[PDB]
RNA sequence: UUUGAUCCUUCGAUGUCGGCUCUUCCUACCGUCCGCGCGCACCGGCGCGGAAGCGUCGGAUUGUUCACCCGUUCAAGGGAUCGUGAGCUGGGUUUAGACCGUCGUGAGACAGGUUAGUUUUACCCUACUGGCCCCGGGGCCAGAGCACGGCGGGCCAGUACGAGAGGAACGCCCGCCGCGGGCCGCCAGCCCCGCGGUUGCCCGGCCGGGCAGCGCCGCGCCGCCGCGCCCGGGGGCCCUGCGCUGACCGCCUCUAAGCGCGCACCCCGCCUCGCGCCCCGCCCGGCCGCGCGCCCCAGCCCCGUGCCCCGUCGCCGAGCGGCCCCCGCCCGGGGAGACCACCCGGCGCGGCGCUCCUGUACGGCGCAGAGCCCUGCGAUCGCCUGAGGGACGCGCCUGCAGAGCGC
RNA sequence: GCAUGAAUGGACCAACGAGGAUCCCACUGUCCCGAGCCGCGCCUCCGCGAGCCUCCAGCCUCGGGAACGGGCGAGGGCCGG
RNA sequence: GUAACCUCGGGAAAAGGAGUGGCUCUGACGGCCGGGUCAGAACUGGAACGGACGCGGGGAUCCCGACUGUUUACUAG
């Protein structure tokens, strides 16, 4: 009976509203991912759902990816974002691109390795990403 | 505070809670002092010819 | 017919009307409740807002992600020069509420209070208290009045005034405030305690302590006449609208055939009487101490005053207090401090490690002028 | 809250659908709250009563209301001139152009389809939001407003319960979302005349400038601001009910008298406004009035009275109670600002120092300089030079100045 | 095939179109969600100086009534400018 | 460097790439001094040069009319 991420995170400056196309950081066979939803989102009138690093979203695989994953809604986790955000120690940090990895609701990756650096929020919230990650900033 | 960082572009000292850091795809972490520095770097301006930076002062002999 | 989608109203109707404050400064409406038997103490103070800055602290908060690491926090500095007590006033509880018994003034009154009594000191004829000061030369009249207060009062307050000559302000008249005395075992103990500090200075060090929580009362920043989008936060209209799009489309239904008070309209914004609650005290010290802001991780002595000065505020000359977070008002606005009525329960202890003292005029990178001189080969 | 039936009001006109925006109201209650029932072991479901505080969302197609599907914290229903056009919009309907099909001898018709088609006026009264018609300092209070809800995680616990599969709860602690009130230390955005770069023309050239309705490019201070930070822990009476003692009715009964506990609802506090009052200061004034036992009513302590003349002959004093009177502007500056008001005043101009913005001044000097028609021409580069220029923040004054008319 | 169809022309079509329609790339305050700024008007002053409209008047709730009142009956509020 | 299709005329600027300043030089083209233009090289400026101005966004399809042209002055091009 262990499904979601571990612990309770601090509020972080979201940068990715629904409709953004982000890169795939794992060798699952996908090239780009379209964001269509956010998990655990209660809306407000007229407000787009938005996500930050470390939280789960639902995606579709774009027209330039392997056909075996081309017409399904799938979970994923955001591991990099261009919007600068502030940590509790007063550090402002940002990356060079927005990226994510296809993961299971219970938390097993769908690829062997993750390419590039990964934010520490995602690594702390998900143990499977932490080990497969080659560099954590 | 003893633990302070150095600006990647200008070589000046940064106090706690005073700038932004970037992580590159090559897994390198850059630290900037202000927005002026990060704009210089983003535009690919060579610091060896900006006369107020340490990189430029060393090339001129002012800084040893 | 019914509105199709659900949404709440915009803004709080408990802060109406939104009009310029007609009270001279921030006033303390209520004082903390008095509990018999606790040590006798004062409940409030008056100061001036000076600036904001950084602090690095160590967090020991069991059960949180911050429990054993560092955090950068925002802090506010308030200049608190000593206050002078000069009168005693007593109240009686009555079926009609709180009614004053009498107020007894000290034999000698300082120039700032006298100035507070006039509009133009240089031209005004100096007559206030002229007869009273002759009567009260000896202590007899004061003793009689204090006996009256002892035999007839339920609540005891003192009257203190500030000393603007110890601040960078342009004002010369003082601010007069009433401060309640809490604790003791009877009214006689309170009266004697209040009489023991008449015509004497009171320091903020004797009112508040580090780690406690306080309320702040002031007047917010002014903006003048403002529209609905900024005054009430309503949605803007689409681009194709004729006659602009910063307004409320519909201001009512056909019936009732009036405009309701719950509909957003344009008018004055800012300069309101407000009160923020539950602010934690970080440090109480004086600018006369050279090691005022030096900690275990520092070397050269640093004081409270930053490099280049407090922006849009003179230099701090003496005592001050540091609080966590923000308070209403701009710089130089008078601020009344008060013990919290309903404090927050779970607050980690304060443990400062480093205080930022760089130039807030621009972007400074030097914590002292000596370091700057060393750097620039001066 | 449907659609009919009728024809009472309105044809010297009440602008006729939907959407967008915004407020308020109902309850016949979908989730959350409190109780009870189950064919209720647990988890999960279903039924009933009180309860309208909060929540009830983002998208694809359609003018659509509606419907239908995808997704999420899993998603009740309605009213207000079928709320809302001197608020918008103009997709539809519903003038004049044009096309198709069916119908008609024809002009033409069609609750059949399609495409193109001016949306006028507030300065008046009221309502509403703010602001005024000067009066000392400090306070109190009638009345009016009103604001903390929802979802998770950790420990409890792989426990109670159950054959097993599975699988809770009280309490505490820690977070998130939505809403609300502030703030600028950090990060982000913005630039009034700061610094630097650059095109065309013009001032003979260099220098330094102007025009191109801010020529366009980079950076940027005081300030404003969000995409940043801070803050939101109280009481009371009780409904629907569950109980205690206990009769009418020898027994039994939560009720009939009496007593206890009790809800995101109700009322109060905190919080916003606030007429009027009070204390004190300067002053120490003028006026008016004459009259006190308490408690209970199935002890009612001996009752089922008294007053009955406010002038009708009463009017001193004291005492006690009450009422009346008393308080500058012009001018300058902001932390204030439509005008006013508000907060403060021996203002400010002009300098000097600090700090920090830009980015290294003009000139001079160089075996610097690709080269050349070369005893000279030359874009650039180095040194004096983190220089020069600038400042609306801070600290001083070596200058000049700054307390004067109506009331 | 309610009710297509052959000079009341049928089918097709390169080039062309301020024609009607669907989708993709690029681009962006259209939007999430608004913020800051410039000039002119507005606003205050000196000079100049109109139109429209007008039974009378100008605060609400309920009742009855030509069936949705400012005036009428009953209540609640309100100095005047 | 440019596709399908085509009435073989088009489509076509299809689509899509790279360069462009200043300074100092070199060559080519006439006449019995003149002139501009075109081509090439070194050096050098915040990785900048059509530096203001002026000046196509593109592609894949369906319907209607072949095309240039005309029309309801004052709501229909
Ligand atoms: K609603
Ligand atoms: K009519
Ligand atoms: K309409
Ligand atoms: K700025
Ligand atoms: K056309
Ligand atoms: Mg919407
Ligand atoms: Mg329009
Ligand atoms: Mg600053
Ligand atoms: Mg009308
Ligand atoms: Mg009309
Ligand atoms: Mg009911
Ligand atoms: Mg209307
Ligand atoms: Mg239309
Ligand atoms: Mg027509
Ligand atoms: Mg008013
Ligand atoms: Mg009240
Ligand atoms: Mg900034
Ligand atoms: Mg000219
Ligand atoms: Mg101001
Ligand atoms: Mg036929
Ligand atoms: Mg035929
Ligand atoms: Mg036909
Ligand atoms: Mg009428
Ligand atoms: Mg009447
Ligand atoms: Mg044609
Ligand atoms: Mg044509
Ligand atoms: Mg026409
Ligand atoms: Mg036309
Ligand atoms: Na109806
Ligand atoms: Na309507
Ligand atoms: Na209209
Ligand atoms: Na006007
Ligand atoms: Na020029
Ligand atoms: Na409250
Ligand atoms: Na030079
Ligand atoms: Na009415």
């Amino acid at each position: 009976g262990r499904s979601g991420g571990i612990g309770n995170k601090f509020r972080i400056s979201c940068g990715l509203p629904v409709g953004a196309v982000i890169n795939c950081a794992d060798n699952s066979g996908a090239k780009s991912l379209n964001m269509i939803a956010v998990k655990n989102w209660k809306g407000h009138l007229n407000r787009f759902p938005k996500a930050s690093v470390g939280d789960m979203v639902l995606i579709t695989v774009g027209r330039d990816g392997k056909p075996e994953l081309r017409r399904k809604v799938t979970p994923a986790v955001v591991v990099r974002q261009r919007k600068v955000w502030r940590r509790k120690d007063g550090v402002w940090i940002y990356f060079q691109d927005n990226a994510g990895v296809i993961i299971n609701p219970k938390g097993e990756l769908k690829g062997s390795s993750i390419t590039g650096p990964v934010a520490k929020e995602a690594a702390d919230r998900w143990p499977k990403i932490s080990t497969t990650a080659e560099c954590v900033h | 505070m003893v633990t302070t960082n150095q600006c990647s572009y200008s070589g000046r000292k940064i106090l706690p809670g005073y700038g932004k850091r970037m992580s590159r795809h090559d897994k390198v972490l850059l630290i900037f002092l202000n927005r002026k520095a990060s704009v210089h770097y983003l535009n690919k301006w060579n610091p060896r010819k900006i006369r107020w930076t340490l990189a430029s002062r060393r090339a001129r002999g002012k800084e040893v | 017919s019914h509105r199709k989608f659900s949404c709440c109203r915009k803004g709080n109707l408990g802060y109406l009307p939104r009009k310029r404050c007609t009270r001279g400064r921030g006033r303390c409406k209520t004082f903390p409740p008095d509990v018999q038997g606790a040590p006798i103490h004062l409940t409030a103070f008056l100061g001036y807002k000076a600036g904001c800055t950084h602090v690095m602290r160590f967090i020991d908060h069991r059960g949180s992600n911050l429990h054993n690491r560092q955090a950068i926090d925002q802090a506010t500095i308030i200049d608190a020069p000593p206050m002078i007590c000069t009168a005693i006033i007593g109240y009686a509880k009555t079926p009609k509420g709180l009614r004053a018994v009498t107020t007894v003034w000290a034999a000698h009154i300082a120039e700032p209070a006298m100035r507070r009594f006039y509009r133009n000191y240089f031209h005004a004829e100096k007559t206030a208290f002229s007869t009273y000061m002759k009567k009260a030369a000896d202590g007899t009249y004061i003793k009689e009045q204090l006996g009256r207060l002892k035999q007839h009062a339920d609540v005891i307050r003192i009257v203190a005034h500030t000393q603007p000559a110890l601040t960078p302000l342009k004002q010369k008249k003082a601010d007069i405030m009433e401060i309640q005395v809490n604790g003791g075992a009877s009214v006689a103990e309170k009266v004697d305690y209040a009489y023991a500090l008449m015509e004497k200075p009171i320091s903020i060090k004797d009112v508040f302590s580090v780690g406690a929580q306080i309320d702040t009362i002031s007047i917010t920043r002014g903006r003048g006449f403002e529209g609905v989008v900024t005054r009430w936060g309503v949605t803007r209209l689409p681009r194709k609208t004729r006659r602009g799009n910063r307004k409320v489309a519909c201001i009512g239904a056909w019936h009732p055939a009036n405009v309701q008070y719950t509909v957003a309209r344009a008018g004055q914004m800012g300069y309101f009487h407000r009160t923020d609650t539950n602010k934690q005290v970080f440090m109480i010290d004086t600018a006369e101490n050279p090691r005022c802001c030096t900690t275990e991780f520092d070397l050269t002595d640093k004081s409270i005053n930053p490099v280049g000065g407090f922006v849009n505020y003179g230099r701090v000359q003496g005592d001050f207090i540091m609080i966590k977070g923000t308070c209403p008002g701009p710089k130089r606005r008078p601020v009344v401090m008060r013990n919290a009525l309903l404090p927050h329960r779970n607050c980690p202890p304060v443990q400062l490690q480093w205080i930022s003292t760089a130039s807030k005029f621009g972007h400074g990178i030097f914590e002292t002028v000596e370091e700057r001189r060393q750097f620039y080969a001066k």
